[PDB]
């Protein structure tokens, strides 16, 4: 995974109504996240649910190519009768460590 | 003259006077470096001067604002980050942003 | 160099596509979707395969003809004088 | 008609005697350039500055060219056939206006554009100086002592250049020191020409000769 | 394989 969009929130150190965990237990649990892609190779991926329930990576609306290794990761809880989540998860391919800091280098009003 | 915090600081590019508000103050949840401008200040430098392009422009525009020295506030050196949030507060008997 | 060359050596394995839609389908606002079917362009295709004569010289236009083309048009939406396929550039064929 | 402008001319130290409907037009249409340059739509800008009552307007260009460069002021033959083809390629016709703008930074705008036309008025001034004369027998102070030539300063804000191979063999000019030579070309320099000298010739012996017997 | 391989190519050379 590159970045996500969670669209009910501003940044990274926010909360939001409905859910019973923070965001950057989210942020890791994508980082836990393998998919294997073999056509496409920037392809994006989203999600939304409602409900009370766990949430795995079996419920992303799967594509062509996308391919959930293991459809049973934990991502977050919901805790409300109608708690509807919304997020677009953008996956890319490429070699070694990326961190963060380097990815400040896009500039491109991003 | 009073310090004022408005948006509009002459000498640096719009790329540092992107990311703020009508009044100047940065959006929440702004990528920001060392040395990015925060909120924009102003203090009021005092003409104490004529020239035959001063007096000009004010005479074109009629807005005193020009000639006045920038104190704004800027991100650190070094330091970078997001911002979280931001407080307001203001004397009595003074109006207040739209921000606010 | 050559060792390892062979005893690891078989496991080595050696004009825009927007003018065919709709002109009302476009980045052109309410005013200009109506400027865009001044000249019975219901599509930006015929728009951009048509000049500006036959559309704000038509009674459909009001006096921001001079404004809309520095509007719409500046923006490369249509009225360029593109010559089209039939719909399309002749050069976006994308079959 | 504000007719704050109208006093704007009559400031009127410095613009009376030169055209001040003209200089009241370069200031607008500097400080129309600024709001240009303030929009996002590259769009040339037009004042228009009377002189009875000393208001002006600023409309906006449209520039009928036969290419699509600069959007905002691009138009074409095919697209002047909207006005009844009216228009012809290469004109720089106005068919929009503006009506005003606060704008401190559009206020820091203006004020470098009134710089700059202030420093192109110094310059018309300094070459229209030097056009008065075009060439003569005058006097020089070198202000500056460049490689093989002399900038000198001049009254009325005027100056001149004097080459090393324009100069004389033996003769050699030194700054601080008044040069006297008869000039013989102006050559057109960054804001504004200045007077090139050759203080050898039997020419400047003549004219000498003819103030001072 | 085919990684190392061609980073031993280089050293069939001068």
């Amino acid at each position: 995974v590159t970045e996500v969009e969670i669209d009910g929130v501003l940044h990274e150190y926010s909360t939001k109504e409905g859910v019973q965990e923070d965001i950057l237990e989210i942020l890791l649990n994508l980082k836990g996240l393998a998919v294997r892609v073999q056509g496409k190779d920037e392809v994006i991926l989203t999600l939304n649910k409602s409900g009370i329930g766990p949430v795995t990576a079996a419920d992303i609306t799967h594509d062509g190519d996308v391919e959930i290794v293991k459809p049973q990761h934990v991502i977050c809880h919901l805790t409300d009768e109608n708690a509807s989540i919304s997020m677009r998860i953008k996956v890319q391919r490429g070699r070694g460590y990326v961190p963060a800091s380097t990815r400040i280098h896009s500039e491109e009003d991003e | 003259g009073p310090e004022e915090i408005t948006a509009d600081i002459p000498n640096v590019g719009e790329a540092a006077l992107s990311k703020l508000d009508e009044s100047g103050i940065v959006y929440i949840g702004a990528e920001v470096t060392g040395g990015d401008i925060l909120v924009g200040k102003v203090t009021p430098k005092g003409e104490t001067q004529l020239t035959p392009e001063e007096k000009l422009l004010r005479a074109i525009f009629g807005e005193k604002a020009s000639d006045v020295k920038d104190s704004s506030l800027r991100v650190p050196n070094g330091v970078s980050g997001t911002v979280i949030d931001v407080q307001v507060f203001t004397r009595d008997g003074v109006e207040k942003d739209k921000r606010a | 160099a050559t060792i390892l060359a062979e005893q690891l050596e078989a496991f080595v394995d050696l004009f825009d596509p927007i003018l065919l839609r709709p002109v009302d389908d476009l980045e052109l606002t309410v005013r200009s979707a109506n400027c865009l079917k001044a000249e019975a362009i219901h599509y930006i295709g015929d728009l951009v395969q048509r000049t500006e004569v036959e559309l704000l010289k038509t009674p459909n236009l009001g006096k921001k003809s001079l404004t809309e083309i520095k509007d719409v048009l500046a923006s490369r939406g249509l009225s360029l004088g593109m010559r089209l396929e039939n719909w399309p550039p002749a050069s976006i064929a994308d079959e | 008609m504000n007719k704050e402008i109208l006093a704007v001319v009559e400031a009127v130290s410095n613009e009376k005697a030169l055209p001040r409907e003209k200089i009241f037009e370069a200031l607008e249409s500097a400080l129309a350039t600024a709001t240009k340059k303030k929009y996002e739509q590259e769009i040339d800008v037009r004042v228009q500055i009377d002189r009875k009552s000393g208001d002006f307007d600023t409309f906006r260009r449209w520039l009928v060219v036969d290419e699509v460069t600069q959007p905002t002021k691009e138009i074409t033959l095919e697209a002047a056939r909207y006005e009844d083809e009216s228009l012809n390629l290469g004109d720089y016709v106005e068919d929009q206006i503006e009506s005003v703008t606060f704008d401190r930074i559009t206020t820091q705008t203006a004020k470098q554009v009134i710089v700059q036309k202030v420093r192109e008025a110094e310059r018309a001034m300094v070459v229209d100086q030097f056009r008065e004369h075009e060439g003569e027998i005058i006097t020089g102070v070198v202000k500056k002592v460049n490689r093989d030539n002399i900038s000198l300063d001049l009254g009325n804000n005027a100056e001149a250049v004097i080459l090393r191979e324009d100069m004389l063999p033996r003769e050699n000019f030194r700054p601080g020191d008044r040069v006297r030579g008869v000039l013989y070309s102006v050559r057109p320099e960054a804001r504004g020409a200045q007077l090139f000298v050759t203080r050898s010739k039997p020419e400047m012996l003549i004219e000498l000769f003819r103030i001072e017997v």
